[PDB]
Parts: C-alpha cells; sequence; structure tokens
C-alpha cells in the first residue's frame, strides 16, 4: 500500500485471507484499508473471491455479535462506530458493483 | 469556451433544448455549462436541475435542491413558494429511493 | 566573576544601554540569551568560545566581545496584521479627523453600531478562519457581554421594543438567556462525549445548567427516559410545584431516605427546588455547586432562585451577597475569576479567607455593577492582562474605552486614558505600524505634546528613498490622515539635514525658512558645480524659487549673492534670446545697461576661500567676454 | 578578471559565508545556508588560483603588491575562509597560496605567528570547541576513497616551509601550546607511520608522497643543531612549580633514531624498493 | 611575541608616563610576578609619593575609596592567585600579599575613618 | 566589543549604531548591520575611569558629551564620518560624575555633575561659546545624579491649535551624597531649590525623572543604599508637595534608575548582580516586569 503496490498487493492479500487467519475485528481494517485498491481500476479483481471476503465477513460479524456486543460503551460516538461499520459494508457492495460494471465494459 | 457560451446563448434565444440534449459530449463541455449555469440566478438553478435528472444526475440534483432550499428561506414570492413546495415534495419523493448515501444522510441528524 | 571580598565603601558598578521604545542594548542575558562553550556535544549540539583563544591558561576571562540588542516581543505571529487591521479600521468610521491647528486631531464618535459590527465581525472572522485564539473567543465573550448591557440585537430590532421597565428587564434577560444559548454550545459538546445514560445524572445537570430543556427531553426521548422527560417540564413550573418540592423533601427529611438515595438524584432535585444548599438530619450540607460557570450560576438563579422572568439587577444582587460574606457567615456561590484564573482552581463559596488570599475578579462583572449603578466608583475596569494571561494587545481594553465614550462613559482619568493611548501605540512601534500608532495618538486633545510624539514616530520611519511601499504610506497620511506634508517634509528635512540628498535639503529649508543655511550649502556647492558645467536648469528653478519676496522681506543678503546669480542668469539667457534673435535694439540696449551695472557688482563678493575665488575669476571672465560680445554687436554694420 | 575582480569576488564569498557561518574565532555554526557553487565556478576558481600561484612564485613584486594590499587583507581573508568548512578542494589552494606568499620571510612570521593564533589543526586541548579535527578527518573520508592524496603532501610542503623561513620566536608559556610537538606527533604517526598504508590506483602516487614527507624530516635534520643545554632539566620552577617542559624536537627526534625507530625500519623499505 | 623581557629603560619611561596599562599587559601575557611588584610599589606611593614614577600626578598621603586605582584589575589577580595554586611557594607568595593587603585594608580603615569624621 | 567591564552604552538616534565607553580609556563605535557588526570607529583619549558620555539633541547633528575622571570634559562633534572633539573643559577639582543633554527646545546645553559637590551648567552656542556656570556648594558633599526637566516649560494640556512657542526657562532635580535630594528652577537668573529632601537617610545613588510623554504628574525615581526606593510624583504644577512611594524594599545598595524614552518602564541596578526592570501596569504600581544580568 504505502508505495501503492496494487496488483501484487492484491494478490497477497486474496492469499492471505484465502489462508483464513485471524481475529475478525481485525479483518474489519483489513478490508478498510483494502478499499481504495478496491476503488482503483483493476481487472485481476475476482470478484467472485472478493465475495467469499464478503460472507466470510457476515459470518464473523455474527459470530462477534453472538459472542459481544461491539459496543458497550453509550455515547455519542458508539452509534457513529456501528453506522459508519453498516456504511462500510454498503460501500463494499457498491464498490463491487462498480468494479463488476468496469470488469464487464472491459470485457468487450 | 467562446464557441460554447455563443452557443449557450443563441440556443437559449431559439430554443432547441430538447434537441441539444440528445448528443455525445465531453466532460470539460458539462464542467464549464455547471460552472456557468451555477451562478446565473434561481430558475437556471432549478433548469440544470432538469437537466442533471435528464442525465440521471440524483446526487447532484439533491444537492443542488438542498442549496435552493437554503436560499428561500428569505424568499416570499408565493409563485417561488408554490413551486417551491411542489420541489420539496419532489426531492421528498425521489430521495428516499435512491441509493443509500442520502438515506444514510437522512438518517443523520438536521 | 565571584565578588567574595567584600569590604566596605566600595567602588563602582555598570549599566546595560537602553534602546528605543523599551528596546535593550545588553552585554548579559534576560531569560536564555548566552551561551556556554565547545562545537561540539552528545545530543547534537554546537556552541559559541572566543574568551579561551587568547590564554593557554584560564583567569577567570571575562570580557565581552558581541552585545546583543532586543526589543520585547509577545507572541510570534505574522497573521495579526489582519487582526489589528480591523478594529482600527473601524474607528476609522467611529472617528473624525478634527483638522483643529496644522496637526489634526482624532475624536472617536457614539456610534453605538460600532458594538454590532465589532462583535459580529468577531464571530464572522471566528467562523471564516477556524484558526482564532481562546484570547479571541474571551474578547467576543467581552464583546457580547457589553452588547446585552448596553447594545442593540436583531431579535429585538425585528420587533418593536417597549419602554416598560419590566419590559427592559424581561428583553435584557431574554438577551441574556440567547447570550447563554450561544456561549454553552461548546460547553455542552464537550461534556456530550464525556458522558451518557450512566453519566445520565451528570447531563441532568449540565441541562438544568443550560436551561436547554429543548433537547434534554429530545435526547431523554431517543433514550425513552419517560419518568425523567415528565421531569423536565416541571423544572420551571409554577411556584406551586416548589411549594410541592418543599414539602415532599421535608417528608423525605422524616423518612431518612437519603440515606438509601444517591445524592445524584438528590442534586437533580435540590435544582428543581430552588435549594443551593441543602441541611440533612446529619445536617449534611448538599451544595448545587459542580464543574459550573459563575454564568451557569447566575443563569441558574435567574431561571430558579426568583421568578425567571425577574429583571437582571436584584438577582445579581442575590448571588453577590451569596458568594460573599452575608452576615460574616460563609460565602455560598461563585467567585468570578478571569478565565486563565479559573483555569488555576475556582470557588463553590464558603472561607472568605481562601477568597482573600488573591482571587481577583473579571471585567465584563465590572461592567455588570456599571449598567446597573453609576454611583460605582471606576479604577480598575481596564486591564486586560487581568482577564488573559499574556500581558500585550491593549486592543481590548482600548476598543473598549473607545466603545465606552461612544456611549458617554467617559468617565475616567485622561492620566490612564493617554496613558493607554501611548502603550497600545508603543506596541504599534513594536510591530512596526507607525502610521496606526498616529491614528492612536490623536485621539488625545494636547496639540504639542501630540504634535511631539508624532516627531519622533515620524523620524523613527521617515523613508527619503523611492519605495512604492512609502508611496502607499503617504497616500494613507495625507490623504485619509489628513496629516499635512509640511510634517511629512520637516522629517525629510532634517532627515537629509543628516543623511545629505540635496534635492530634499534644498526644498525644505526653503520652505523652513533656513536662508544662511541655504546660502552655504547652494552657494557653496550647487553655484560652482552648475557654472562649472553647463546644467543651470534646476540651479535656476532654485534661485527662482528663492527669489520669492514673500521669501526675501526675511531673506537677508539675497540681493546680496542670490538675485546676483540669478541676473547673470537673465543676461546669458536673454542674450540666448539675441542669439535666437538677429535684430533687438531694445533688448542689446537692456543688456548693455544690465552689463555695466553689473561689471561694478561681480567683485565686491567671492572669494570666501580658494574656491571663492574660482566662482570669482570664472565670473569676471565670464562677465567680461559677455560685455565684449555685446560691444561688439551693438557696432554698426 | 583582474585583481580587482577576483579580489571583490573572493571578499563577497567570505562575507556571505561568514553570514552563512560564525564570526571569527569560530568554525562552524547554525546559521543561513551557504552559497550555491556550480562546477564551472569551481573550473574558474581552481583555475584562477593556478595562475596566481605560479606568478606569485615567479614575480616577487607581485607577491609584495598582494601581501601589501590594504584594501584586501587576503591574510584575514584566508584566514576566516579556512575557518570555513568547505569541499576542502578550495582550502588546500588556500593553504598553498599562503605556502607561496610565506616566500616573503616576514611575510613567513607573521603567517607563522597568525596561524599559531587560529589554530587551524589541533594546538591547544582545552576543551570550549570541536578539537581533534582538520585534514586528518578529511583524510580518513575522502582522499582514502579517491587514493589520492595531495593536500597531506601540500600541508607538509606548509610547515616545511614555515620551518625553514620562520623559526620560533615563542610557541607558548601558558598563553599557547609551546612545542611544534603535537603536529610532530600528527605527522610522523598520521602520515610517517601511516604513508605506506594507503590504497592508489596509480603506483606513481607513492613517490611523490615519500618524497613529500622525507625533504621535511631533512629540513628538520638539516636545521636542527644540537647545543649541551639542550640536556637541562625538564620541569621548571614556574614559581616554585616544577612543570613539564618538553625537551627540544631536534633533541628527541635524534633520540628516537639513536634507539629503534620506525624511521630505520621505513629507511630500509625505501632502500629495498629501489 | 619574541620572548623579550621588557628593557628597564622603556619600563621606566613608560611607566612614569602610565602603569595601569603595564599592569594589564602583565595580566595578558603572564608577567605576574612583575605585576606583584608594580602592586607592592602602587601601594607604597599610596603611603607615600611615587605617582610620578606611575606617570600619576595626585598628591598621595594614604588610601581611600575615593582615590581611584585598578581595584579590578587587583581583585582579578587576586583570582589569578586563587586559580594558580598547585605549590607552596605559590602559597608562601599569596600569604605575603595577602598580609600587604591586610595592613593596607587597616590602615585604609583608619584613613577612611578620619574622612568619615569630615 | 571591549576587553573590560562596560561602564555605558549608548545607542544612535537612528537606532543603527552604538557609541560604548569603557574603563579601556576608549569608546568603540559599531554600525550594526546583518547579523554581523563593524567597529566603524574606536575614539580614544580619555582618563580615569570613564563615567558617560550623552548624544545631544539630533536637530543639531551627531554629538557627543563624555565626562572622565582625572578632571577631563571631552566634547566630540560627528563629521564626515569622523568624530572630533569640538570642546574640553576642566578647572573642576574631583570626578565629574555625569553629563546631561536637554532636547532640542532648550537648546544645546549639558548639565555635569561633579563628586566635587559642585555643578556645572554648558550651554554652546551650536557653533560659538562655551557658556559655563558653575554651582559651588551646589549640595554640601559631592554630587551624584541629576535630571533636567525633559523638554519644555509646564503647560502641555489641551491647548490652543498647534505650532506655538512656549517661554523657556528651565526647572531640573538632583540628588547626591549629602543624603539630600533636591529640586532647582532658574530663579532670579540664578538657580534656586524649588525643594530639599530628607528621606533617604544614607547617600544617594541615582535619580530618573520619567521622560514623560503624556502625562501631567511628574514622576521621578529615587534610589540609595537604605534599601527603600522612592517614586516621588506631583501630578501638576500645583503639587507643592512631592509624594514618595516604595517602589521595593530591597535590601543592597541600589545604584541606578533609568527609565527609557517613552518612560514606560525603568532599569535599577542595585548590590545584587541584576538590573531589575519595573513598570506601573495599566492600574499603575511598580511590576518588576523583567530581570536581566549585565
Amino acid at each position: 500500500y504505502s508505495q501503492e503496490q496494487f496488483s501484487e498487493a492484491a494478490s497477497l492479500l486474496l492469499s492471505l485471507m484465502t489462508a483464513r487467519i485471524a481475529p475478525c475485528s481485525f479483518w474489519l481494517t483489513l478490508l478498510l484499508d483494502a478499499l481504495p485498491l478496491l476503488e482503483q481500476k483493476q481487472v485481476i479483481f475476482s470478484a467472485e473471491q472478493t465475495y467469499e471476503l464478503m460472507r466470510c465477513l457476515e459470518d464473523r460479524m455474527a459470530a462477534k455479535l453472538e459472542s459481544t456486543s461491539p459496543d458497550e460503551i453509550q455515547k455519542q460516538d458508539s452509534s457513529i462506530d456501528n453506522t459508519k461499520v453498516e456504511m462500510l459494508r454498503l460501500a463494499l457492495a457498491r464498490n463491487l458493483a462498480r468494479a463488476i460494471v468496469t470488469e464487464g465494459a472491459l470485457q468487450e | 469556451e467562446e464557441l460554447l457560451k455563443h452557443m449557450y446563448e443563441m440556443c437559449q434565444e431559439m430554443g432547441l433544448i430538447e434537441e441539444l440534449l440528445k448528443l455525445t459530449f465531453t466532460d470539460f463541455e458539462q464542467g464549464y455549462l455547471h460552472k456557468f449555469l451555477q451562478t446565473t440566478g434561481v430558475q437556471n438553478q432549478e433548469l440544470l436541475l432538469v437537466h442533471h435528472l435528464q442525465r440521471a444526475n440524483y446526487i447532484s440534483a439533491l444537492q443542488l435542491n438542498q442549496s435552493l432550499k437554503t436560499n428561500h428561506l428569505n424568499d416570499c414570492d408565493r409563485r417561488l413558494r408554490e413551486r417551491s413546495g411542489a420541489r420539496n415534495a419532489i426531492l421528498d419523493q425521489y430521495g428516499k429511493i435512491l441509493p443509500r448515501v442520502q438515506r444514510t444522510l437522512a438518517s443523520e441528524r438536521a | 566573576t565571584l565578588m567574595i571580598d567584600m569590604g566596605l565603601f566600595m567602588g563602582r558598578s555598570f549599566r546595560v544601554g537602553w534602546g528605543p521604545n523599551w528596546t535593550l542594548v545588553h552585554n548579559g542575558d534576560k531569560l536564555s540569551e548566552r551561551l556556554n562553550a565547545e562545537e561540539d556535544r552528545d545530543m547534537d549540539t554546537i556552541d559559541y568560545g572566543f574568551l579561551p583563544k587568547p590564554t593557554s591558561a584560564k583567569s577567570l576571562t571575562e570580557s565581552p566581545f558581541k552585545v546583543h540588542v532586543e526589543k520585547l516581543s509577545l507572541e510570534q505571529k505574522t497573521k495579526d496584521l489582519q487582526s489589528y487591521l480591523l478594529p482600527l479600521e473601524i474607528e476609522l468610521k467611529n472617528s473624525t479627523v478634527d483638522k483643529s491647528g496644522p496637526c489634526p486631531h482624532f475624536r472617536p464618535n457614539p456610534g453605538v453600531t460600532a458594538i454590532h459590527d465589532y462583535a459580529g465581525w468577531v464571530r464572522n472572522f471566528s467562523s471564516e478562519a477556524a484558526e482564532v485564539e481562546a484570547v479571541v473567543k474571551q474578547w467576543g465573550l467581552t464583546w457580547t457581554l457589553c452588547e446585552s448591557l448596553w447594545g442593540q440585537l436583531k431579535e429585538l430590532e425585528a420587533s418593536l421594543d417597549e419602554p416598560n421597565e419590566y419590559v427592559k428587564n424581561l428583553e435584557r434577560r431574554k438577551a441574556f438567556s440567547h447570550w447563554l444559548a450561544q456561549t454553552a454550545q461548546e460547553r455542552i459538546e464537550e461534556e456530550v462525549s464525556l458522558y451518557g445514560p450512566e453519566r445520565h445524572i451528570e447531563a441532568v445537570f449540565s441541562y438544568l445548567t443550560g436551561g436547554r430543556i429543548s433537547d434534554a427531553c429530545r435526547l431523554a426521548q431517543k433514550s425513552g427516559d419517560h419518568r425523567l422527560s415528565l421531569l423536565l417540564s416541571q423544572m420551571v413550573g409554577s411556584q406551586e410545584v416548589r411549594d410541592l418540592i418543599t414539602l415532599q423533601l421535608v417528608d423525605w427529611n422524616k423518612l431518612q431516605v437519603d440515606h438509601y438515595i444517591q445524592e445524584e438524584r438528590l442534586r437533580v432535585f435540590c435544582l428543581l427546588s430552588g435549594t443551593p444548599v441543602w441541611r440533612s438530619s446529619d445536617n449534611r450540607s448538599i451544595n448545587v455547586c459542580s464543574q459550573l460557570d459563575w454564568k451557569r450560576t447566575l443563569g441558574i438563579h435567574l431561571w430558579y432562585m426568583l421568578p425567571p422572568t425577574a429583571t437582571v439587577a436584584q438577582a445579581l444582587h442575590m448571588y453577590e451577597q451569596a458568594f460573599q460574606e452575608q452576615e460574616g457567615g460563609e460565602p455560598y456561590a461563585c467567585y468570578p475569576l478571569p478565565p486563565y484564573l479559573e483555569d488555576c482552581g475556582f470557588s463553590f463559596g464558603d472561607d472568605p479567607s481562601a477568597k482573600f488570599i488573591s482571587l481577583q475578579r473579571d471585567v465584563c462583572v465590572h461592567l455588570l455593577k456599571l449598567y446597573s449603578e453609576r454611583q460605582y466608583d471606576l479604577c480598575q475596569l481596564l486591564d486586560p492582562s487581568s482577564a488573559t494571561p499574556d500581558p500585550l494587545d491593549y486592543r481590548l481594553s482600548w476598543h473598549m474605552w473607545m466603545v465606552l465614550q461612544a456611549l458617554n462613559y467617559t468617565h475616567l482619568s485622561g492620566h490612564r486614558q493617554g496613558m493607554l493611548h501611548a502603550s497600545y501605540a508603543a506596541q504599534l512601534e513594536n510591530v512596526g505600524l507607525w502610521e496606526w500608532a498616529i491614528f492612536v495618538l490623536l485621539h488625545i486633545q494636547d496639540p504639542h505634546v501630540r504634535e511631539a510624539a508624532v516627531r519622533e514616530l515620524l523620524n523613527r520611519h521617515c523613508v527619503v528613498h523611492d519605495s512604492p511601499e512609502s508611496l502607499a504610506k503617504e497616500n494613507f497620511l495625507i490623504q485619509r490622515l489628513c496629516l499635512p506634508a509640511q510634517w511629512i517634509h520637516k522629517a525629510k528635512a532634517v532627515r537629509s539635514r543628516r543623511d545629505g540628498d540635496k534635492h530634499k535639503e534644498a526644498l525644505y529649508l526653503l520652505k523652513s525658512h533656513q536662508w544662511n543655511q541655504c546660502h552655504k550649502l547652494v552657494t557653496r556647492h550647487l553655484a560652482a558645480d552648475a557654472v562649472i558645467n553647463e546644467n543651470y536648469r534646476y540651479l535656476r528653478g532654485f534661485l527662482g524659487e528663492l527669489a520669492r519676496p514673500e521669501h526675501c522681506k526675511h531673506i537677508q543678503d539675497w540681493e546680496t549673492a542670490g538675485k546676483v546669480y540669478l541676473d547673470y542668469i537673465s543676461v546669458i539667457e536673454m542674450l540666448n534670446q539675441i542669439r535666437q534673435d538677429e535684430c533687438s535694439g531694445g533688448e542689446l540696449e537692456k543688456l548693455h545697461t544690465k552689463v555695466m551695472s553689473l561689471c561694478k557688482w561681480v567683485e565686491l563678493i567671492q572669494c570666501y576661500s580658494a574656491k571663492g575665488r574660482l566662482a570669482q575669476s570664472e565670473m569676471a571672465k565670464r562677465v567680461a567676454n559677455i560685455l565684449r560680445v555685446v560691444l561688439s554687436l551693438q557696432q554698426p554694420p | 578578471v583582474s585583481w580587482d575582480h577576483f579580489f571583490h569576488s573572493l571578499m563577497l564569498y567570505h562575507e556571505h559565508l561568514r553570514r552563512d557561518l560564525p564570526n571569527t574565532d569560530n568554525i562552524h555554526q547554525r546559521h543561513p545556508p551557504l552559497r550555491g557553487i556550480t562546477q564551472r565556478e569551481l573550473d574558474g576558481l581552481i583555475a584562477c588560483l593556478q595562475l596566481t600561484c605560479t606568478i606569485i612564485d615567479w614575480s616577487e613584486s607581485a607577491r609584495l603588491a598582494l601581501c601589501e594590499h590594504a584594501q584586501w587583507m587576503p591574510v584575514v581573508v584566508i584566514l576566516g575562509l579556512l575557518q570555513c568548512s568547505i569541499p576542502p578542494l578550495l582550502k588546500a589552494e588556500l593553504l598553498k597560496t599562503l605556502a607561496a606568499f610565506g616566500k616573503s620571510p616576514e611575510i613567513a612570521a607573521s603567517l607563522w605567528q597568525s596561524l599559531e593564533y587560529t589554530q587551524i589543526l589541533q594546538t591547544v586541548r582545552a576543551t570550549g570547541l570541536r578539537q581533534g579535527v582538520g585534514i586528518e578527518v578529511e583524510l580518513n573520508e575522502i582522499e582514502s576513497r579517491c587514493e589520492e592524496y595531495p593536500l597531506t603532501r601540500a600541508f607538509c610542503q606548509l610547515i616545511s616551509t614555515l620551518v625553514e623561513s620562520s623559526f620560533p620566536t615563542n610557541l607558548g608559556a601558558g598563553l599557547r601550546a609551546p612545542g611544534f610537538e603535537p603536529y610532530l606527533q600528527f605527522l610522523r604517526d598520521t602520515v610517517f607511520l601511516r604513508y605506506r598504508t594507503r590504497a592508489y590506483r596509480r603506483a606513481a602516487e607513492k613517490w611523490e608522497v615519500a618524497e613529500a614527507v622525507l625533504d621535511v624530516f631533512y629540513k628538520l635534520l638539516k636545521d636542527y643543531e644540537p647545543q649541551p643545554e639542550d640536556f637541562v632539566d625538564q620541569y621548571v620552577e614556574l614559581q616554585g612549580e616544577e612543570r613539564v617542559a618538553f625537551k627540544p624536537p631536534g633533541f628527541s627526534l635524534m633520540h628516537h633514531l639513536l634507539n629503534e625507530s620506525p624511521m630505520l625500519e621505513l629507511c630500509l623499505s625505501l632502500m629495498e624498493e629501489g | 611575541s619574541h620572548g623579550v623581557p621588557l628593557p628597564n629603560w622603556l619600563i621606566n619611561r613608560y611607566k612614569a608616563m602610565d602603569a595601569a596599562e603595564l599592569l594589564r599587559l602583565y595580566l595578558k601575557y603572564d608577567l605576574l610576578e612583575e605585576a606583584a611588584e608594580l602592586v607592592l610599589e602602587y601601594v607604597d606611593a599610596l603611603l607615600g609619593k611615587g605617582h610620578q614614577y606611575f606617570g600619576i600626578q595626585a598628591p598621595l598621603s594614604a588610601t581611600s575609596q575615593l582615590v581611584w586605582f585598578p581595584y579590578s584589575a587587583i581583585d582579578h589577580l587576586r583570582l589569578a592567585l586563587g586559580e594558580n595554586e598547585n605549590n607552596q611557594h605559590n602559597q608562601a607568595i599569596l600569604g605575603k600579599l595577602q598580609r600587604k593587603m591586610d595592613e593596607y585594608f587597616q590602615k585604609l580603615k583608619k584613613a577612611t575613618d578620619d574622612y568619615k569624621k569630615i | 566589543s571591549h576587553e573590560d567591564m562596560i561602564h555605558d552604552a549608548q545607542m544612535d538616534y537612528y537606532g543603527i549604531r552604538l557609541a560604548t565607553c569603557s574603563s579601556d580609556r576608549s569608546v568603540k563605535i559599531f554600525d550594526v548591520k546583518n547579523g554581523g557588526q563593524i567597529l566603524i570607529a574606536d575614539l580614544r583619549g580619555h582618563d580615569g575611569p570613564v563615567w558617560q558620555v550623552a548624544w545631544a539633541h539630533p536637530m543639531y547633528g551627531n554629538i557627543l558629551a563624555s565626562c572622565s575622571y582625572d578632571r577631563k570634559v571631552i566634547i566630540w562633534k560627528e563629521e564626515n564620518g569622523t568624530w572630533e572633539k569640538t570642546y574640553e573643559y576642566t578647572g573642576h577639582d574631583s570626578s565629574v560624575n555625569s553629563v546631561c543633554w536637554a532636547p532640542h527646545d532648550f537648546g544645546l546645553v549639558l548639565a555635569c555633575g561633579s563628586s566635587d559637590g559642585a555643578i556645572s551648567i554648558l550651554t554652546f552656542t551650536g557653533d560659538g561659546p562655551w557658556e559655563v556656570k558653575k554651582i559651588s556648594n551646589a549640595h554640601t558633599i559631592g554630587c551624584n545624579a541629576v535630571s533636567w526637566a525633559p523638554s519644555v516649560i509646564p503647560g502641555s494640556l489641551v491647548d490652543q491649535p498647534s505650532s506655538q512657542k512656549p517661554n523657556y526657562i528651565k526647572r531640573f532635580v538632583s540628588g547626591g551624597c549629602d543624603n539630600l535630594v533636591k529640586i532647582w528652577r532658574e530663579e532670579d537668573g540664578q538657580w534656586k531649590e524649588d525643594q530639599k529632601l530628607e528621606a533617604h537617610s544614607d547617600w544617594v545613588r541615582d535619580v530618573a525623572w520619567a521622560p514623560s510623554i503624556g502625562l501631567p504628574t511628574s514622576t521621578i525615581a529615587s534610589c540609595s543604599q537604605d534599601g527603600r526606593v522612592y517614586i516621588w510624583t506631583s501630578d501638576d504644577a500645583a503639587t507643592n508637595c512631592w509624594t514618595p512611594k516604595l517602589l521595593h524594599k530591597f535590601n543592597d545598595v541600589v545604584w541606578h534608575v533609568s527609565w527609557s524614552i517613552t518612560a514606560n518602564i525603568l532599569a535599577v541596578s542595585g548590590g545584587d548582580n541584576k538590573v531589575t526592570l519595573w513598570k506601573e501596569s495599566v492600574d499603575g504600581q511598580w511590576a518588576c516586569i523583567s530581570d536581566v544580568n549585565k
């Protein structure tokens, strides 16, 4: 990322997540950082593999909710963090949709 | 830019707007159009709102609608009030169905 | 060094040098100004060293070889330009250029809209640039408080105002409420992150301190806090509400339930009941004061201690008696402090000795005593260091007294008035804004000393050199400050008296009637220069301006040499006229009479030195040449 | 180019660099950045210095004219210049210019006393400065990488000329550090022990380095004439205080040679490579 | 600079013009013993009359605070004396100068009281 | 700079250059431009220890008057960049403690205090005579510190329109080691004592009239060895009783008191190795707002 190495960055991240290792609360930040790559016009994006990423994300967030409450602190910013998380996954969906659009427009 | 301005003025005079809206364009042309029409009064604001919608520009249409509603808080023309109440109903109808970004903005306090 | 040989009736000592306006020529140091030895240090450090160079064996070589000169300065900002600029260009319009005497004078204008423009712009900037300072916030605070006590807002300018004393009191109070609404915004924004439904009673206390029932209720409902929401409306209900609470709490006292109930809701109850201090059966003093502002104290007093619709003054009176000694008893309210001082602790009442220790007050409170009564004694009003940590920037106090005059509150000594004018203009010196220090100064009515202060500042800042920046400065001073260029050209005259720019000494000494000096310059230098070098244009200009009979009547011996040279100029020029002509006998005869007259006046003067000898020699040789020329040309064909 | 042109150029360079560095009696301090130098500036300066050295060598009249120029004072100018820290190519040029100046004996004496006052290299080890600096450092870094070591030899010739023309009148009495012994140990150890230890792209360098050191030792020997009182006392009662006052540098250099000296060994070496 | 002890003729002439300048060059160039004498006859002339030798002109009978001389150089040299101690020869010279200054101070206070009666 | 203790440093009116007097019998003269500085000139011809040299008023040019022990009153002019002595006085018998200039208004005149217990006022025509007026037995014992009355004679309140020319008959003060600080007016062509003050039981060290800027209140700092510091004030010419106020009760001999130009702040030299910068606040009252070693 820091030198913006999109191709091999994404390939490594794909390999790492296919390896299926580490707690969920951090795969949060993982895909949070994966965001702008997903934004960038790239053809190597395999949306279906991105979506086992997201379905595991659903699985993990369900498990996280079952194991604990995301916010045990009541403050003006706890609901901010939550709604931010939903917005994040909404951004995931919308960006994936755009990536699919670009991939198709390039499959011409 | 001189060609663009001349076309805009003359096409405004002789009413070829729908014909013009049916062409291939460029980003610079639309950007200059937006810059020119932004500073040219309220009625041009609703016309360019129509143009946003004609090119399917609903987020920008809603931003322009918010700007117009904020502007119309000291205007007291009754025809403008009628049109603005219609516009408020219009935007309340449209924004809720659009993609979810403006829905989060609506969930946010105002 | 070490003085360790103290005898008695000793020798002499020393002093560093002063420099203009608290500049210092100093061999010693003030805070941290001078360095130790060695050029190389572990933590990447380099320092000086001179003294041990001549010796391979030190004898405490303590001798100075560079004395530094520094000028005391507060802050390091370079953006304060507009900060000082704007209020001063406000007095620009809220003042008038009294042109009385050659030196003008400035007097402010009683416009109270100056207050509004000041404070409104304070907010305007405070929003346009998010880089304002907390001190800027303090001064906006003072702005709003003064406006409230006298200024007129827009909510009662868009609504007709009514002269009944009760209307005035309630209108002052409602303006005070809108003020607190503006003030407590950031306080709410700060403790809102702090608190939650865990801290919900603390939020209750804050909301009560605000009188912010609206958003309190909105919070309680978004949280589904129905009982609390219902309590909220009761906070400012009828007096019967408080009768209810009095009897109800007397009951709880007989019931001892407090021991089983947290004093948290109990202080909520005290807030509702208007009871600031509770005396339990155990005589437990449950006081209401916490985290507050003295502002919040008196706001509570308004809303709750007496009718919330009551006036300003009596509520203030009760509050002051509350944090003061009542009957020799302990104060029970909050003792006002300036912001940087409640930064160092604050009080809620009791123990007047701990108030006696230092505990100064705030100046907006002084504003309040005035707005109430004019029997009050003013000796302490404007002193920004008492309300701000930093010493300088007398904008606050000085614009303040300006507004005081605009509001007829001119009721204190010109001693301190001109004192503040001078102090803030010296600040303008320190920063380099002398042509605005002028603006400051001309508000005193003492023409002589005012003229003085101007004179020495314009001697710091006369720039005889060509500069568009100088151009802008003089455009300002003459066109706007209406200062006669008389003063400016006196500046240039003395500056050239010291520096030597002929183009300026000539003009300005001639205007200043310095004829002997104009002699010993023009005659000594320019006369010889031009006669040798044939560049007589400028010279004839100066001789013509010298020839002014209004000058001449005060001039001595202008005839002796000055118009002498001038008539020689006339002779040669009309000879050149004769040269461009071919036949003019009635002009040749004029030239012949002039040359016969001048041939006997050439030699009476000149030869003050060898240079005078040269001048006389050239003069006599030229007059002989002109005489022979005219005699040859006046011959028959 | 002229004396006028080159001298105003130098004086402006120096005034700029004394604003970019501290005042006199210093080497370095935090200050505004120095003047920018182009390689063309370098070429012009070094070439003009070659010209100036040739001229002052061949013409004593030009040399005296330059030393007498009251409105240039290249003495104090070059003092400040060598106090300045720079790519030492030009510092070396300054040094060789001073060497060509010292040909005048009273100019040589002035240079001797001036340099002792300055302490360019390391003379007094009392703290109050960054000591232990100079050609030693730059030799450690740069000359080693280049494999070419001209400054060392140039400064060798510097002391050679200094001693042969000017003789010690004083060296220190609690005011300076008496004795050349500092730079003595310097030259013998740092160079005469280390000259053989160098890397050379071309072999020819070793020859001329060794000559630059041998000739210097020869002037030392040639000049030093012993005396019977050379054997008398080492501690001298400064006010009844027996203080160390090191023996004649001659005395010492002989006795070192008179017993086993690495000078013997390197003399040997010289012979075998010959 | 060439190691020359100052010639006596220059000593006498340039002292008979002025001496404290010589004093701070003693200081500058380690002329410490000789400065010590210069001080000794300074005090002695204070006691008597030798200002002529010093290039000084004031009539002398004794010493007082109202009479100027470089007490500063005096005390800086006392500094040099304090600093240059590693040996008992220096301590002896010190104690001698200390004694001299003590006799000075005692008679100085005598004359100072006499002046205080004025 | 110099190679000794520093007696007095004096800035030019431009604020670009320095006169600097030292015990070295020399005064160094430095222009200050950029980080570096240039000794444009050093001047010598001085005896004793140097006491003080004072700039006369700029309306006349570059003028410095120096007072020296060994009975030497040195009077230097600048010309062509060269500083030359236009006068000398001797005939005084004990060291002239201090010399002080009047502003342009009263002209080119310097008051001079002597350790003789006497005074001399020197008018100079500007190009002419050195008009000398000796005040014998000015103090019973030596004269320590003196102070003009700053610029024009009384009349500085709201007055008629500008360009007025009042009368010019002078006033001043001085305190001395007679334990007495007295005040004088130009009375009967003589100079007669307006007032005499014995409050400091000890010898007076320094006096300092505020070069007052726009205040009718005449205020003057007074320091002695007592440890008490008296600021003496009269709010107007009608205040015939000067008022003492303790700036501070130090415990040492306080030597120097010196306002600068605007008189806003005073520098105080005492037996403390430190000079203290005190000031009246906007509410008056002495605030020691700074402290500097020399």
